RNA sequence: AGAAGACGGUCGAACUUGACUAUCUAGAGGAAGUAAAAGUCGUAACAAGGUUUCCGUAGGUGAACCUGCGGAAGGAUCAUUA
RNA sequence: GGUGACCACGGGUGACGGGGAAUCAGGGUUCGAUUCCGGAGAGGGAGCCUGAGAAACGGCUACCACAUCCAAGGAAGGCAGCAGGCGCGCAAAUUACCCACUCCCGACCCGGGGAGGUAGUGACGAAAAAUAACAAUACAGGACUCUUUCGAGGCCCUGUAAUUGGAAUGAGUCCACUUUAAAUCCUUUAACGAGGAUCCAUUGGAGGGCAAGUCUGGUGCCAGCAGCCGCGGUAAUUCCAGCUCCAAUAGCGUAUAUUAAAGUUGCUGCAGUUAAAAAGCUCGUAGUUGGAUCUUGGGAGCGGGCGUCCCCGCCCUCUCGGCGGGGCCCGAAGCGUUUACUUUGAAAAAAUUAGAGUGUUCAAAGCAGGCCCGAGCCGCCUGGAUACCGCAGCUAGGAAUAAUGGAAUAGGACCGCGGUUCUAUUUUGUUGGUUUUCGGAACUGAGGCCAUGAUUAAGAGGGACGGCCGGGGGCAUUCGUAUUGCGCCGCUAGAGGUGAAAUUCUUGGACCGGCGCAAGACGGACCAGAGCGAAAGCAUUUGCCAAGAAUGUUUUCAUUAAUCAAGAACGAAAGUCGGAGGUUCGAAGACGAUCAGAUACCGUCGUAGUUCCGACCAUAAACGAUGCCGACCGGCGAUGCGGCGGCGUUAUUCCCAUGACCCGCCGGGCAGCUUCCGGGAAACCAAAGUCUUUGGGUUCCGGGGGGAGUAUGGUUGCAAAGCUGAAACUUAAAGGAAUUGACGG
C-alpha cells in the first residue's frame, strides 16, 4: 500500500519533468509535501503550485519550470548530524556548486545549507538538483 | 486490493464536497434520531438503517444532518448490539460455510473459503480487542459460533 | 527488493552472515576443512625427506616430463609431490634428503601443465637449489 | 603452657565404575567420483540427429537408453480461412 | 517460579579484553600473543600458614605426571624470571658488563635490584645516504652562427678513447680527544688512504598483461620455460647461453596469511525471463513497514542593509520577589504526557593518530630550546598546545519529523457552597482546665460553568445492500453418440494390420448390414490468444447447497492495513494401501515384423494402471522459466463483465421500458498492434520502465564449472521417496544473446 506520500509525490514530479509536461498533479497532499515544494519553489526549481482542497487529503498541481534534473527521496529518514552532513552531500549532490539536500529539523523543514547556517541537524527527507 | 482475493476493484462512494444540509430537507436532528430509533427497534443494522433512510426519506448523510453517526446515536441511547455488525456478519458467513461443509466435506473450495473467512474474523476480533470493544478474553470458536450468532 | 527500515539492521546483518557462506573464499577460510586437508597445515614452507624421484607427464597440449620428487613431510608424516623447478636440478636431488618445500604459487592449486602438483622444492640438504643451479656453492660431499 | 595421636564435620586432589559430549584415527572388503588415452560395444543428444527434445513419476533393458501417464516449448507451428 | 526466534540452552573458537595496527573516496574488511591499562597462571588440580594485603608457588602440604642424588635407611624438585640447552618445528639473539640513568625495596643520604640501563647477535622493519665530479682535444647534435647545402667556431649539450689530467673526498688503516660506571659506536681531529678511482652493485626480466631484442650460437614437442594466455617437433624476439637493453636499487625475488582491486557479499552498493537464481499456490503469528489531519498568519528600534535584507526582540504558572506588608525586583516548587531525534556542556588515562611550535647537520625521531657576555649574563626569555575519542550514561536549549496517550455508559475539567475525620504547633506566658472552625488534612452531597467532550471519511481496508456474471466448487439428476460384449436376422470368403508383411479372428458364419439389450468410460463439432478459480484445474441437461470477483452505492465501521520466520489448507500425472468396477487405452510381458544386432521405433494381444469411494504421497518445463502491495510514465483498435448515456434497426402491443444489434464514456479483467518513454548483453520488455541523476514497503533466493542435490545427521512416509544438506577432490573455463559461415535424411 501507499506508505510514503512524499516518495510518491517526488516520483510523480520526476516523471512529469522527464516527459516535459508543463503541470503535474500529486493526488495525496501533506504538510511535508507542501514544505518540500516550498523549498524547491524558493530555490526556483519549480513554479507556482496549487493545493486543491477537498475534505480529504488534498491534491496539488505544480507548474514545472523545466529546470529540474532529479528530485528523489531518501525513504528511511536517517538521523543526520552536522559532522556527517557533508558525506551525504558528497553521496547525493551532483556537485558542490549546486543541488540541495532537504532535511527536517526542529527549526523546520529546510535545505542543508540553511541547516548548516543555523547549526542544526535532523532527518534527511530527500534531495533535488 | 482485496485482502483475500486478487481483485483490485475501485467501487466506492463519493461523498460530495458540501457538508451542508440541503434546503429541501425538512427533517431535523431529533426527528431523524427518532426515525433511527424506531428502525433499530425494528431490528436493522446501522448499514440498513442508513440505506433505508437515504432511499426513502431523502436524507443524504445522517452525520451531516445530526452531527453524529448512526452507531454513535445507537450507543448514546443504548439500543445498539454488543457484537459489531461487520463481525456479526462475518461469523454468520462462517457458520453458514461450516454448516455446508459438515454435509459436503468434499468441498475443498468451501474449506479454503472457510479458512479465509476465519482469518478475517480473527483479524477483526484482534482489532476490536485492542480498541476495547470486545472483552480481552473474547474468543471465536468453531463450536461456539453457531450459538453466538442466531 | 531489499528491506530498508530503520530497525531492520538485525535482519540485514543476519542475512549478510548467512550469505557469506556462499562464496568459496570465505567458506574455505572459515570452515577449517581446507586447513585440515592442507598437507602444509597452514604453513608457507615445510621440510621433508625425499622418498623417490618420479616423472610426471605434462597436460595434453604440451608434451614433456616434469621432474618431481615424492616427499614425506617431517611434521604430520604426509606424502606429497614437489616439482624440482630448473633445467638439471633433479641431478642435485638424491634419495633421503632434507628438502624445504614451498607452495607452487596459486594457493594449493595445480599450476601449468603439471597435473596435481601443488608444491616445489626450494632447498635440498640445507643448501639452496638456486645456489646449486647457479654454481655459487657445491653439494656437501 | 603444652607435643604426638584419635572421633566427627568440611573443602577435597586422585583412583575405580557408569553416562553424556567434542575432536582425531585404524580397518578386511564394498561402492562411487575425478583424471589419464591412444582401448572395446554401440550411437543417446546437437539438423524434424534420422522415433522432436525436455520435465515429473513408474516399470524395464549390456550400455548409452526404451516405454506408459500428465505437462512444457527451451519446436519442427506466433497463421489455416463458411 | 526464572530464561527463550528481539536466538535462550548447547557446541566451536587456530578467542585473553581494551587503548590500538594494516588497508585507506565514502562506507567498510581483516589483525590486535606482543612493552600501556585490566584479567588469569606459575607442570595439572586441591588445601592452607604467616601477613594489612596471597588460596603466594624464586612459601608450605597432599595427590596425579615427569624427574635429581643415594652407602638403598633416606633426601631433594618446579626457568610461561635473565642468560643458556634439548624437543618442536618454515620460524626467533649473549650461560656479556653495570646499578652510572628511571625508579623500587629496606632500620636506610651509604646496601640491594638479570626491574631496568649498556654493549653483543640482529637485511623484522623505519629514516638519511657513497659507488664519482670537472676541464681541454678530437667525431657527432642543436633555433646553432658566418656566404643563400659545400667550409669554419664568436656558442650550447650529449656520447664514444686517450700520456688525458690534476682537482675533491669518504670506505677503510689509525695518534689523540670525546662518549661512558668502564667502555663500544657516532660526532671532532693528526698521519696514510682512488684511474680498470679492479676500493668491481645486485636481484629479477626482454611475446602479451608489463618497461625492455623480429641480435648471435646450441637443443629440436626433448631439455626446459610459463602466476594466466601460451613457447618448444631444425633461421625459438618465450628454453640453455653470449652480447645488448629494461625495472627497482643496498636492495630485489619467492612461498603463505591478509587488505585494496571486489559494485565478485553489494548499508552506501550487486543480481534472480533466457547467464547461477522467485517457494506450485494461498492463509498466517512473530519480524519489518504503515494514508491525511491539531499554531498558522500578524508585531518594536536595535536588525544575515522600516533601511518592507532582517543581528533578531517572539507583539509557563505561582511563592518569600532579599535590593503580616514599598514600586526601588529577580529566588524557592511543578509542568499544560512519556520517548525517539538534533544542538550544547560536563566527564571521557597516557601512548598511538591528526596537528601547533622548535634547523636532530635534513629526515625518521625527540620534547626540547633560544638570548645577549663588551667576562661577571654574580642570568634572562620560553614550550612541553590543540583536535578526535564511537555506542551507552549525565546536563541544558529546539519541537519540524516518528511513536505514544487525555472527555463517549462521562467514573470528565474548573469555580465555589454543604455535609465528613485527624493533627507539628499558641502565647486565653505560674503549671493545670486549654477554646483552638484555629493552620491544613481525612471522607462525601447538591450546584454553576466549560461553544461542554467523538478530525475527516483515503482513487486504504473490512462489512452491508442492489441487479447481474462466470467450463468456479459440492451433492443429486438427466441426456448423447461412439466403443466393447451379448441375443436374434441376411448374404457371403475373407477380415484385420503394414512401407511390405506377419502374429491374430474366420464356411463352427469372421468382417459387414438391421433391430434390441448390457456395461464402463468420455462429454465432439459449438470451443475462441473467450470466461472462472489461490494455484493444481474447470465443458451434456435440470434442481439444491453454500461461496466469489467486478460493477453500482450521497449505506456502515474508522486504520481495522502490506509482506511475511515458525505453523497450516489445497495441490496435475504417476505411485502406495483397502473396497467397488473393469469398455477403451495400455507401463511390465509375450508374440510377429524391421535390422548387422533391435531387449525399441511398427503391428497383434495383454498385467498393474486408466474409472469411483476412503486413506496416504507432495512432486512437474507445478512456466509468464518472470514475488506481492502501492504510485507514476505514450498511442490505437478490439474483447469479457458491470454501470452510465445516445441517431437509428429489430422482438411484442395500445406506449414506455426490457432483450438482440449500432455509436460512445467509465471501472475491473484476459490479451493484441504500434512507438527513439525508458531500459537491457541482446533477444526483447509499456514492463523486464521510472537504476551511478543509484533509497516506496516487504518476503524468498544466487555467488565460476563439476563433485552434487552426492555423503552424513535429523525429520516425514507403509513404501517409493520428500524436506533440510556438506566436504575432500577436480577444472580455465562452463555458460547467455546475437553475427557470419558450413552443414541438414
Ligand atoms: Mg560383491
Ligand atoms: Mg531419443
Ligand atoms: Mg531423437
Ligand atoms: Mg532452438
Ligand atoms: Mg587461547
Ligand atoms: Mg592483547
Ligand atoms: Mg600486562
Ligand atoms: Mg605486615
Ligand atoms: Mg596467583
Ligand atoms: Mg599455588
Ligand atoms: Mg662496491
Ligand atoms: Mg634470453
Ligand atoms: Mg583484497
Ligand atoms: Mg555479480
Ligand atoms: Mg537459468
Ligand atoms: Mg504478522
Ligand atoms: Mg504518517
Ligand atoms: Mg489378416
Ligand atoms: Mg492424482
Ligand atoms: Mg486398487
Ligand atoms: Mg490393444
Ligand atoms: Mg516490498
Ligand atoms: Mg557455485
Amino acid at each position: 500500500v501507499r506508505m510514503n506520500v512524499l516518495a510518491d509525490a517526488l516520483k510523480s514530479i520526476n516523471n512529469a519533468e522527464k516527459r516535459g509536461k508543463r503541470q503535474v498533479l500529486i493526488r495525496p497532499c501533506s504538510k511535508v509535501i507542501v514544505r518540500f515544494l516550498t523549498v524547491m519553489m524558493k530555490h526556483g526549481y519549480i513554479g507556482e503550485f496549487e493545493i486543491i482542497d477537498d475534505h480529504r487529503a488534498g491534491k496539488i498541481v505544480v507548474n514545472l519550470t523545466g529546470r529540474l534534473n532529479k528530485c528523489g527521496v531518501i525513504s528511511p529518514r536517517f538521523d543526520v548530524q552536522l559532522k556527517d552532513l557533508e558525506k551525504w552531500q558528497n553521496n547525493l549532490l551532483p556537485s558542490r556548486q549546486f543541488g540541495f539536500i532537504v532535511l527536517t529539523t526542529s527549526a523546520g523543514i529546510m535545505d542543508h545549507e540553511e541547516a548548516r547556517r543555523k547549526h542544526t541537524g535532523g532527518k534527511i527527507l530527500g534531495f533535488f538538483f | 486490493g482485496r485482502m483475500h482475493a486478487p481483485g483490485k476493484g475501485l467501487s466506492q462512494s463519493a461523498l460530495p464536497y458540501r457538508r451542508s444540509v440541503p434546503t429541501w430537507l425538512k427533517l431535523t436532528s431529533d426527528d431523524v434520531k427518532e426515525q433511527i430509533y424506531k428502525l433499530a427497534k425494528k431490528g436493522l443494522t446501522p448499514s440498513q438503517i442508513g440505506v433505508i433512510l437515504r432511499d426513502s426519506h431523502g436524507v443524504a448523510q445522517v452525520r451531516f444532518v445530526t452531527g453524529n453517526k448512526i452507531l454513535r446515536i445507537l450507543k448514546s441511547k443504548g439500543l445498539a448490539p454488543d457484537l459489531p455488525e461487520d463481525l456479526y456478519h462475518l461469523i454468520k458467513k462462517a457458520v453458514a460455510v461450516r454448516k455446508h461443509l459438515e454435509r459436503n466435506r468434499k468441498d475443498k473450495d468451501a474449506k479454503f473459503r472457510l479458512i479465509l473467512i476465519e482469518s478475517r474474523i480473527h483479524r477483526l476480533a484482534r482489532y476490536y480487542k485492542t480498541k476495547r470493544v470486545l472483552p480481552p478474553n473474547w474468543k471465536y470458536e468453531s463450536s461456539t459460533a453457531s450459538a453466538l450468532v442466531a | 527488493g531489499k528491506c530498508r527500515g530503520l530497525r531492520t539492521a538485525r535482519k540485514l546483518r543476519s542475512h549478510r552472515r548467512d550469505q557469506k557462506w556462499h562464496d568459496k573464499q570465505y567458506k574455505k577460510a572459515h570452515l577449517g576443512t581446507a586447513l585440515k586437508a592442507n598437507p602444509f597445515g597452514g604453513a608457507s614452507h615445510a621440510k621433508g625427506i625425499v622418498l623417490e624421484k618420479v616423472g610426471v607427464e605434462a597436460k595434453q597440449p604440451n608434451s614433456a616430463i616434469r621432474k618431481c620428487v615424492r616427499v614425506q613431510l617431517i611434521k604430520n608424516g604426509k606424502k606429497i609431490t614437489a616439482f624440482v623447478p630448473n633445467d638439471g636440478c633433479l641431478n642435485f636431488i638424491e634419495e633421503n634428503d632434507e628438502v624445504l618445500v614451498a607452495g607452487f604459487g596459486r594457493k594449493g592449486h595445480a599450476v601449468g601443465d603439471i597435473p596435481g602438483v601443488r608444491f616445489k622444492v626450494v632447498k635440498v640438504a640445507n643448501v639452496s637449489l638456486l645456489a646449486l643451479y647457479k654454481g655459487k656453492k657445491e653439494r656437501p660431499r
